[PDB]
């Protein structure tokens, strides 16, 4: 919608924060 | 810190590496064998980069849940392989990262043949999810792993960089 803005919440953009999350939490989220 | 040096490694790398992972040592005390067993697990990581409905809906859900925690594009197989790798750990000697560490050597699987032909499940899955090259390089406190959707052959220039960026 022609916003520049820009907002980044894509994986590529939050991986740094994701990598710091405790693996056991990633297990549960991935287990659904 | 670690993520910085992981990004450093592939933002200067000779070829195009998709990601880089530091597998980190720890020790858990198994009271049965009395062995302070050494285990490799997720330390940090850096993804750089370049399916079906049931799959992509599953992945998109996970990504927005993490987004909810921290704070809608499709999720490529390499991004997804990178992420699910956070779940994996390796007893010393076991698997591609554990073999590299226990034996203090570099293990270079180049080409889709190498990956599937290795008999390492992590390398096999990697081929499934778009990787063409997998490398594990042992350092002092763990293993640095590089992966790529391209096919890359053993450069000492790489093993050079890794030795520098890590003790």
């Amino acid at each position: 919608f022609q916003k520049f803005l820009d907002r980044r919440r894509s994986f590529r953009d939050i991986q740094g924060a994701i990598s710091k999350i405790d693996p056991e939490i990633i297990k549960s989220l991935l287990a659904s | 810190t670690l993520q910085q040096r992981l990004q450093a490694l592939i933002e200067s790398a000779g070829e195009n590496w998709t990601y880089a992972i530091f597998w980190q040592i720890s020790h858990d005390f198994d009271s049965s064998t009395g062995d302070n067993t050494v285990i490799l697990g997720w330390g940090d990581g850096y993804y750089k980069g370049e399916t079906n409905t049931a799959e992509q809906e599953h992945r998109k859900r996970v990504i927005r849940e993490l987004n909810s925690l921290i704070s809608d594009e499709e999720v490529t197989d390499t991004e997804w392989f990178f992420l699910v790798s956070m779940t994996q750990s390796f007893v010393n000697g076991v698997g591609l990262p554990g073999e590299s560490f226990l034996n203090s050597r570099v293990i270079w699987l180049s080409g889709s043949g190498a990956l599937t032909g290795s008999g390492c499940e992590r390398a096999g899955q990697g081929q499934i999810y778009g990787l063409k090259t997998m490398v594990c390089i042992a350092t002092q406190n763990g293993v640095v792993e590089l992966g790529s959707s391209e096919v890359i052959s053993q450069s000492s220039d790489l093993m050079h960089k890794v030795n520098n960026l890590f003790n």
